């Protein structure tokens, strides 16, 4: 469940 | 050994920026999600707060990485500040 997010 | 953890409180009112500039990937192992730093914007306000490619994020605002999630976390990303608890190496 490799997921990923800008901020 | 060799990792150190501290808190890091970052905060918009200082750039004109909207957003932080960094990158996080999502990772789930042993059932349990890991938070880690993918890329830091080098002129953006979390690199100028010690953040770095490599690091993990423990917590967010006193939560554990593994019991945030997505709109959560966008939440506490669009306020005006945020903490963190951040594992790192030194240098």
């Amino acid at each position: 469940n490799q997921k990923e997010y800008f901020f | 050994m060799g990792k150190v953890t501290h808190s890091i409180h970052i905060e918009k009112s200082d750039t004109a920026a909207d957003t932080y500039g960094f990158s996080l990937s999502s990772v789930e192992e042993d059932g349990i999600r890991r938070l880690y730093v993918n890329s830091v914007k080098e002129t953006g306000l979390a690199s100028k707060k010690g953040l770095k490619a490599g690091d993990e994020i423990l917590e967010i605002n006193n939560r554990a990485a593994d019991a945030l999630n997505s709109s959560m976390m966008e939440d506490f990303f669009s306020q005006p500040s945020v903490g963190l608890l951040v594992r790192t190496y030194p240098e």
